[PDB]
């Protein structure tokens, strides 16, 4: 049989790449990590270095305080029993305040107050990290596509946790912190709003979720299929088109009647994915604030 | 018409069946034997759907719905109006999908590239066949399959899912979802990264792949690399569909209850099962 | 109703986005052409995008796309039919002429540079520290074609330094010269390296590189094109 370039045949290892300098402040860049042969069969073996600045440390701190807050609450629900903690790990839930409390921050610790604290810490952690994806790109002179795409994920999370609960008049509407409890919340949310399948923004979101798997399967396969002509070196193919880019394009033109370029496939890609959470966020924002029942709404309009 | 660079690639060769008989293009489209087969299968099924809509009494695509036989039909054939139309459309769909794949293979051979794309498309087909053929057969009737209508197939997902309580608790559904979510995450990042390198800040020269790597290392302490990320995207999307197929193939065949009950293998485990406190004590 | 306004609005946005995306994806290869090379009367519903410029690093100039397009190389093909839609057949040796699956593109005859401007791909003998870290080491192994005969021995590995991956095997022929074989066209085994694409006697027709310590993009394309082209054109052997 030929060989498929899914896993590498021969790994090759040399001096660690310390990375591009550009305007990156090297004081905040760590030492290089160890090489992982296990990882080197599928991708690069190098671990590190990693950059931590003012905002990354802040992000990590708020994120650990988030995990620690959920954690201390979980131990309390477990009665400080290690056996119980492990068995009910997934059933524990740090719920928001009851509807009686509205949007007040004056819920007692054991009735929503801790949820609000965890939420504060998660909010600082995500927005700190977002500012960080921007800053890492800026320091390298790169465009800000990563931070822009990340805003789309942040927007779904912002609606679920914050914008929608506020618009509805109570924190009780937000997502609880638990594995299973968040699943139950999601099912109850569709039930209460009269079937979320009939929310056209859910349907679009699914189209783009499915379509994101379609397009990465198509593009992953494509690039590997032209890796014998160096196709994965996407940036040089953009600057100076090779037979890799031409064959990839022609494969699709001949298959479905149109095609991309090495650059443009990555625009299809960024939008396919970004649209998942952009549409989905609109659909959730609109649920309860504007439409009570999606099925009912769908049969008239 | 042709792309400016296309001509040198439109040579003879690469067919699996028919020699040069079908070795031509219509507009941009490559034909081949499997292109004529695709056309035949797709034409017949499209026509059969048209017949099904005349029977139902509507032309609105939002309304058209071709249902499989009732469960009482088991795996027998059914009359056209009462499920047979669905069974022949399903045969046509499968022939068209498989022929598209084989046509992709012919194109691969003419262009001298790897077979990774049809290999990948074949997972999508195996998911269709799981819902339409493997699962229905294992369960004993074609009526367990899904209806061909824009909204009615959604109602089928709802009904099938609610048969097992919250389908969120299907462990393979969970793994599958994680792959879907992780894939969209990965695609957004890969698009972003490449694009951020090729379209850098104003007043800057195009970046190199070393910047891409440096970006991911700074941000997260690891760059999977150019070959790796495309390896990864193919693995995430494919794994999502494998576990989708798996989570359905085990539903109704080796699992019959509400899926939340599966998670007692962990909870009601004899030693900590009776310990007071927690959620389940 | 605000949801109806939002869904209708979004569909307008999406049509705008698809229009943008398709035109962005017409920056290479357009305008479309008749089979004789002239501009086709039918160019599709989407207009050619307004040109954009990339500034290449290391003083390498600028690329503007879309723009004045040519293959600056002769194409050894002939028309197979009066009307459009039929194969164009190689007039000569398709492998030596660079056509069909053997095709190559007239890329810059300069090597790809890494971020600091040093060559991206170097032989391992010129790359301090680089070694085989896992899998079978191919240096010293014999190279075998689809005809099962020995073409040469592997004398080195050419590595993408920045990505730390083996890209080519350098292979010494009976005559003493060497060639590069793409890594993804070889199966490394315990006692030999197999190459399904080429018979032993076709390794010498692999295009040769001007410098022995670097390889240009033009050369890489010719090498990968020729080698992939054997899957079809060396297949009867
Ligand atoms: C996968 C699990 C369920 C399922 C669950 C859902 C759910 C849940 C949803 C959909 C939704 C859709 N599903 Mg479904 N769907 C299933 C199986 C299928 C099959 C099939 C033959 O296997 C098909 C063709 C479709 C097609 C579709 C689309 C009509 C719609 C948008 C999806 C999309 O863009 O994906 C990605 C693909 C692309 C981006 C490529 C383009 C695909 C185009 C858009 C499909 C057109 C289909 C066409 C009308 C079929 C007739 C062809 C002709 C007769 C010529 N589904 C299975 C049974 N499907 C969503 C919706 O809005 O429906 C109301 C939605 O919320
Ligand atoms: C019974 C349950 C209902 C239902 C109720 C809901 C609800 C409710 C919602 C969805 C939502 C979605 N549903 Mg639904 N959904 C159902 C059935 C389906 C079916 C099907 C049956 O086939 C499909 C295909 C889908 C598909 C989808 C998605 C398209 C969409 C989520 C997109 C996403 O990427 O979220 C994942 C991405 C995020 C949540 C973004 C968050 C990113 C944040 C910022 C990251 C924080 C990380 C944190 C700091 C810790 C980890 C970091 C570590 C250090 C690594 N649903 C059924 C009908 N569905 C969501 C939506 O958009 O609706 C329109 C949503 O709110
Ligand atoms: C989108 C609609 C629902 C929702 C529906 C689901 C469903 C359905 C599932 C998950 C599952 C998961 N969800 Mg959720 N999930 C939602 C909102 C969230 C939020 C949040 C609000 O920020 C977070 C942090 C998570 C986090 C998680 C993970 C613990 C887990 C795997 C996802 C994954 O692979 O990520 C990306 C991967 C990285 C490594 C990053 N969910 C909203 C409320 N979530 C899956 C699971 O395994 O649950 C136990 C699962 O089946
Ligand atoms: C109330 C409903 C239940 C539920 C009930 C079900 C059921 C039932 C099913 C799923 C399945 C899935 N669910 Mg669920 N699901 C729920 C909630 C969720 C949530 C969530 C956030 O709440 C998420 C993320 C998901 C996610 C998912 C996916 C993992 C999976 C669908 C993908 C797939 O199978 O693709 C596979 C892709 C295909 C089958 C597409 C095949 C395409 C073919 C080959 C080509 C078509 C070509 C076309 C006709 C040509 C068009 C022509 C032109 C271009 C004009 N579910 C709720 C709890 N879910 C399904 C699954 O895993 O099935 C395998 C499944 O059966
Ligand atoms: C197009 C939307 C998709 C998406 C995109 C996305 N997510 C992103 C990004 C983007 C573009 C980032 O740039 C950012 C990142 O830095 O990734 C490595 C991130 C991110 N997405 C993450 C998670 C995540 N994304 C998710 C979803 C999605 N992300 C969508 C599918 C999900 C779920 C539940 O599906 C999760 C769990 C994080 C790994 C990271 C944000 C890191 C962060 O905020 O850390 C704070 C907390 C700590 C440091 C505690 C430790
Ligand atoms: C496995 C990973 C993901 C994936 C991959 C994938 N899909 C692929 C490929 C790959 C690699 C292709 O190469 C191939 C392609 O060419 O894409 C451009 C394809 C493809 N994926 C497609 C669709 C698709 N993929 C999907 C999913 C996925 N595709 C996976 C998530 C989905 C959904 C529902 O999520 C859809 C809708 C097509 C665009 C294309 C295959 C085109 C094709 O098969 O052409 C021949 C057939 C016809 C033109 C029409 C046949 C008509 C039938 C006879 C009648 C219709 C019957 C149908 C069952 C009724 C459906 C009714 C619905 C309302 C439910
Ligand atoms: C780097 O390489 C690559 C390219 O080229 C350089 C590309 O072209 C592409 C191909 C991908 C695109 C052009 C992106 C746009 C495509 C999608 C969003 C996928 C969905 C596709 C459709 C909905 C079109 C379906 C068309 C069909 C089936 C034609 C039907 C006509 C008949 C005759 C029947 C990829 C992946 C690639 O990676
Ligand atoms: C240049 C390729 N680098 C790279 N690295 C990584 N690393 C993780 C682990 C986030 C996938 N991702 C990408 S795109 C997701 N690209
Ligand atoms: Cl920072
Ligand atoms: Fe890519």
């Amino acid at each position: 049989a030929e060989y498929q370039n899914i896993f590498s045949q021969v790994q090759v290892r040399g001096p660690a790449d310390l990375g591009m300098t550009e305007d990156v402040n090297l004081a905040n860049r760590s030492g290089v990590g160890p090489f992982s042969t296990l990882l080197g069969w599928f991708g690069n073996a190098q671990l590190g270095p990693i950059y931590l600045g003012s905002l990354g440390v802040l992000s990590l701190f708020s994120g650990l305080m988030w995990f620690f807050t959920i954690g201390i609450w979980f131990w309390y629900q477990a009665g400080w029993n290690p056996a119980v903690f492990l068995r009910d790990l997934f059933f524990f839930s740090l719920e928001p305040p009851a509807p009686e409390y509205g949007l007040s921050f004056a819920a007692p610790l054991k009735e929503g107050g801790l949820w609000l604290i965890a939420s504060f810490f998660m909010f600082v952690a995500v927005w700190s990290w977002w500012g960080r994806t921007y800053l890492r790109a800026q320091a390298l002179g790169m465009g800000k596509h990563t931070a822009w795409a990340f805003l789309s994920a942040i927007w779904l999370w912002m609606v679920l946790g914050f914008i929608r609960p506020i618009l509805m008049g109570s924190w009780s509407e937000a997502v609880p912190y638990g594995i299973f409890s968040h699943l139950d919340w999601t099912n109850n949310f569709s039930l209460v709003h009269g079937n979320l399948f009939y929310n056209p923004f859910h349907g679009l979101s699914i189209a783009f979720l499915y379509g994101s798997a379609l397009l990465f399967a198509m593009h992953g396969a494509t690039i590997l299929a032209v890796s014998r002509f160096g196709g994965e070196r996407e940036l040089e193919q953009i600057a100076d088109r090779g037979t890799a880019a031409e064959r990839a394009a022609l494969f699709w033109r001949w298959t479905m009647g149109f095609n991309a370029t090495m650059e443009g496939i990555h625009r299809w890609a960024i939008w396919m994915a970004v649209l998942v959470t952009l549409t989905g966020g609109i659909g959730i924002l609109l649920s309860g604030t504007v439409v009570d029942n999606w099925y009912v709404w769908g049969q008239n309009h | 018409a042709l792309l400016s660079f296309e001509r040198k690639y439109r040579v003879p060769g690469g067919t699996l069946v028919g020699g040069n008989l079908f070795d031509f293009w219509v507009g941009p489209f490559y034909v081949g034997f499997f292109g004529v087969a695709t056309f035949f299968f797709a034409a017949l099924g499209i026509i059969l759907i048209a017949w099904s809509a005349v029977l139902q009494g509507t032309w609105n695509p939002q309304l058209i719905s071709v249902y499989p036989p009732a469960l009482e039909y088991g795996l027998g054939g059914a009359p056209l109006a009462k499920g047979g139309l669905w069974q022949i459309i399903t045969i046509c769909a499968t022939g068209a999908f498989v022929s598209w794949a084989l046509r992709e293979v012919e194109i691969c051979r003419k262009l001298g590239i790897g077979y990774h794309i049809p290999f990948a498309f074949a997972f999508a087909i195996l998911a269709y066949l799981t819902l339409v053929l493997f699962r229905p057969v294992m369960m004993g009737a074609w009526g367990y399959a899904f209806p061909y209508g824009i909204w009615t197939h959604l109602d089928w997902v709802s009904n099938t899912g609610y048969t097992y309580g919250n389908f969120h608790y299907n462990p393979a559904h969970m793994i599958a979802i994680s792959f879907f979510f992780t894939n969209a995450l990965a695609l957004a990042l890969h698009g972003a990264l490449v694009l951020s390198a090729a379209n850098p800040e104003k007043g800057k020269e195009m970046r190199t792949p070393d910047h891409e790597d440096t970006f991911f290392r700074d941000l997260v302490g690891y760059s999977i690399g150019t070959l790796g990320i495309h390896r990864l995207g193919l693995l995430l999307s494919l794994s999502a569909v494998f576990f989708s197929a798996l989570c359905m193939i085990i539903t109704g065949t080796i699992w019959f209850d509400q899926w939340v009950d599966w998670w007692q293998w962990w909870v009601k485990l004899p030693w900590w099962a009776n310990i007071p406190g927690g959620i389940n004590g | 109703d605000l949801a109806s306004l939002a869904i209708y609005s979004f569909w307008i946005f999406l049509a705008g986005l698809i229009y943008y995306l398709q035109t962005e994806n017409m920056r290479e290869g357009y305008p479309l052409e008749n089979e004789d090379g002239t501009p086709a009367a039918n160019q599709g519903p989407f207009p050619l995008p307004k040109p954009k410029t990339f500034i290449l690093p290391h003083g390498r100039g600028t690329l503007t796309v879309p723009g004045p397009e040519s293959e600056d190389r002769p194409i050894a093909l002939a028309r197979t039919a009066v009307s459009e839609g039929f194969p164009h057949a190689p007039t000569g040796d398709p492998m030596k002429d660079g056509v069909g699956p053997a095709s190559w593109v007239a890329r810059r005859d300069l090597p790809e540079l890494d971020g600091h401007g040093h060559n991206k791909i170097k032989p391992m003998k010129a790359a301090a520290g680089f070694h085989v870290s896992a899998g079978k080491n191919p240096i010293g192994l014999p190279v075998r074609g689809c005809d099962l005969e020995i073409a040469g021995k592997v004398v080195d590995i050419w590595v993408d330094i920045p990505e730390q991956m083996a890209r080519f095997l350098e292979v010494e022929l009976k005559d003493g010269s060497t060639r590069l074989l793409p890594m993804q066209m070889v199966k490394v085994q315990s006692n030999r390296v197999h190459v399904n694409a080429l018979s032993s006697d076709l390794f010498a027709g692999i295009p040769t590189i001007k410098s022995p310590t670097e390889v240009t993009l033009l050369e890489e394309d010719k090498i990968c094109g020729y080698v992939a082209g054997g899957l079809m054109y060396a297949a009867p052997k």
